[PDB]
């Protein structure tokens, strides 16, 4: 909101629209974790921590009093700075449709990388455990791409034996995705068989994920909480350059660590 | 004043 | 109902909902026999036996009197105990969404195993004959997974020659299911051909079934009668633990033993 | 109707329903000829012969008179006896749902065999010529199952050259059906290609047919006339057994003998 | 008083 | 007071 | 109309209906040219020639006068005689449903052959140029059936380079049709790929065409004009035989000779 | 409009319709660039240049004044002459339906070639940069046709890493198109797999494009501006010939040069 | 008085 | 007075 301070920027409204559009297309295209996990909607700049509902025993307490401490997970506030030329942004008021906005795309992809790598592989400095590093199940080795169907079925069986039901999604890192969607077994495309074995939507390509992943879609296992949602704010400017940032506040919780199985790349 | 991304699925 | 004694448990209503939800997802996902057989709806705690309509001659009877005894099949009442921590259940009143409920899942899968293994392979102690052990037809050997189409057709022919018509379902045990849905013959997926040969629904994966099974879906051959349906009841508690159970009363009848053919695993 | 004399049988109405249901499921499942030929609807017990509209010259006639005899095809009345236990039938009044009715199924399949073998291969004692034995076209040899597409096309061409147009059905005997629906050519299922080459309905499996058959579905080539349709009647009973029968009156006519081509088994 | 089969196609 | 499973198909 | 003189024939109305039905089924099934070319609707017995709109310079003309002759294409009137037995036709008034009408089918197929062979290969005696003999493009050699996709694409390219746009139809002679619809390449049916490469309707099988043909369906390239449409007329009768004919008046024009490419048989 | 001067031509209205129809079918069939790029609608004969919104510093300027020059891209006006016989055009007033119009098709295909070759490969004399010659990404070598899936995925990845999102189209030159749509890998058609990997519409065949192309369809990267749209105008005539032209005014802009990847032919 | 075939496609 | 082609997709 007013923490973004956008009315102080030397930017015309149509250039603000161009910046927002550029960031928005990247975010809608590339945010993979938000496609897969439960979303606790944006709560604003004041939301500070997620209540886990848990209690921790306090050490050195007397005998006539029982004392316990509430547990929370504080949110991380993330800012990715970027810089734009003021003349390039003035161009759009003269009717230019392609202002130089590559630093917007750079900052948006960096923010996507931060969020998705926290969701899939954790962010220890933010106190975040990811899906892959928190699963207790043994990682399955997928020797070749043609082994993906068997592996998927095997992973589903593992999830079934741990009590994790629900439709199962296959999430592919970039290399696994490209190899799977190029592969044929005696001409028949492997991705067709694999798609028949999982949830019927398009398979999620997750740029931040190493290898592949099979996870439950029943809900309630993985929860991303957003405070301030992805925003563009103004920081500073001089005569020629304006400094902006991408801002988000969020945290990610693994509620059920055994709801995913990691597949080693094929 | 966010970009309005929200949940994507 | 009041035999479950749930109002005496030291459990808040939302923790009761969490326990019930956990058991319910497992039951809706994993109960294979209830997907395949006729269901004689829940009759309550007072239903004791199924009337078969049959009579048995009584030995040592005089000549001016004909005496016969009615035949019934009494229901089995099954209880699977499990234990929960009271603090874990109090957590949900503090807003926790993932209380430790793995013993609920354990007990629910144990109950699923009991019911499904009675339906498919019998439960002699309960006086229950299962589908596989009551069929007179010779079991077909499926040498490899690619033999499944032929075997299915062969089984259908057998059922046709015994007078058993009706659409035919293929029911797969875990190993047969995984091998069938991973298999390709020169790249073409075998499960596609097999699915074209049987009833068009998703093939039932039955965890309790050994090998595979071809059975008629015309109705009236296999009947599961439920008295008290799957329920969670309260037994006892101390300061730290609460003892609950999964309860069900049921019996299973094979009305037409020749309505199924057993396939030896592929 | 009253020739069935069912009100004289020592059978309760629900046991009559069970007998009729048992016969009806077999008839609806297994009567293959009635799926393929024109049906001249049931005319009752009084219908005696089909008028062919033809005339035959009478020998030894004078010169001032021309004399000719009308041609008809008389119907055959067919009865298949079967016997049931009276106690088994009384069981259903006590609530039994699976009375011993295997002789009903035996008699119904015997009647199905009689009708279908008359339609496909003729019944000389009844003055019936069948589809296969009346065709003038040379029978095609199908060496292997993978030759079925070519053969089908070849048969269609033959039917086209004889003036027989119309969509063409492939009718398979049991062995040809099972081999075709199990067969793959380099993994690709042969039955898929064959189904693309013929009328789009499910291919008819005819238990009474030897080999396979390609026939026109334009109509007007093959006509089954029914007088009394398939019925269950009562004949006699003693203290323990009741004698029933399956009854039908029918005849089958080949109007266009060159409307089918016989395929030798694959 | 027949089984009511009739024409099957 | 059951879980409400009933018939599954 | 009254040139058919049908009211003078010793034929009952239902026998006339039977004759017309027999001819009509053959015509609707086997007339391939009428499925592919523009149809200039029936104009009746008085229509004599098609106006081409062209002028031809007249030789030996003076210098104060310019003289030119209009060009027309006169229609051909075609009659195919056939003979029926009068007793066979009287049979239908006695209720016979299969009178001997093989000469009707013979005459109808002969007429189909005449029309379609004029459309595809020309009829010089009638002043008709056909599609195949009027194309300037070089005929493509299709070595084997598996070469049909490439050939089709090649033919389309040729038609594209000559300015002939529009969706392209593949028309198959009998041998090419049967070979294409029986053929598999490593189990995959060739006709499936070919059908994906052309207009989505069922591929036309043309009995009168040698080899195969790729032609534009944009319209305006090939025009069949009908005067008197296909009719059955009466010629003569004696005590035992009646002489009838199939009659049609028509001509065929190639407006754009380069709108088709001929494929040499596979 | 009146610059076409059509009312001065010795051409009857139906011959004008025939000429326009001939040009229009070619244009709607063969204009590939207009299927792929943004279209800035026809602005008429007065539109002279596209405003790019950019400014260029002016050399040799004083110190108390800042001076910059607006940048525009002027449109190219393109005329393709062709000649028709006046007698051929008079033929259509006499009812001829196929006047000699091959020079119309020649001129229309020449104009299509000019526009599409400017869009794909540039037109330096008109100050136009094309899609292929302006991309910074390295061209991918497609060794064989069966490499097209991998290449497509690889190209998409490249476009993803440059910030170019959006659904991706595969555009094929003539040789690549024909090879792709004829190709099979163990019988399975390669084009089927490729079509599953891209936007679901029919793949664009671009006659003017060398090799193949993967480009974003998000919009805003490639902009064709039309002033006077494709028109037929009259230039001159003598007693026997009339001179006409195809006219268009247009320019093409690459707004985002990195939104396409070039594939070297397979 | 024709058979009424006409255009077939 | 153009042919009316316009945008083609």
């Amino acid at each position: 909101m007013d923490l973004l301070k956008r009315h102080l920027a030397p930017i015309v409204p149509d250039a603000w629209s161009a910046i927002d559009e550029e960031a928005k297309e990247i975010f809608q295209g590339h945010l993979a974790g938000r496609k897969l996990v439960d979303f606790r909607g944006p709560f604003g700049w004041e939301y500070a921590a997620v209540n886990t509902g848990e209690l921790r025993p306090i050490d050195d307490t007397p005998e006539d009093v029982d004392m316990k401490l509430r547990q929370v997970q504080p949110l991380a506030e993330v800012r990715v700075p970027f810089t734009l030329d003021v003349t390039e942004l003035d161009s759009v008021a003269r009717g230019a449709t392609n202002p130089d906005l590559d630093d917007v795309a750079r900052a948006a992809e960096r923010m996507v990388e931060a969020e998705d790598s926290a969701i899939f592989h954790g962010w220890a400095q933010a106190g975040i455990k990811g899906i892959v590093d928190s699963t207790p199940h043994e990682a399955l080795a997928v020797a070749s791409v043609s082994d993906f169907p068997r592996a998927v079925l095997s992973a589903a069986d593992t999830l079934r034996k741990a009590g994790v039901t629900g439709p199962y999604a296959l999430v592919l890192g970039p290399k696994a995705y490209d190899d799977l969607f190029a592969a044929t077994q005696d001409g028949y495309p492997v991705a067709k068989q694999v798609q028949r074995l999982v949830v019927d939507g398009p398979l999620v390509r997750a740029n931040a994920l190493a290898g592949a992943l099979v996870m439950s879609m029943r809900g309630g296992d993985y929860e991303l909480t957003v405070g301030q949602d992805l925003s563009i704010g103004y920081a500073f400017h001089d005569r020629s350059k304006v400094e902006l940032f991408v801002a988000e506040s969020f945290t990610f919780r693994v509620l059920e660590p055994g709801a995913a199985v990691h597949l080693r790349y094929a | 004043g966010s970009l309005g991304i929200g949940s994507l699925r």
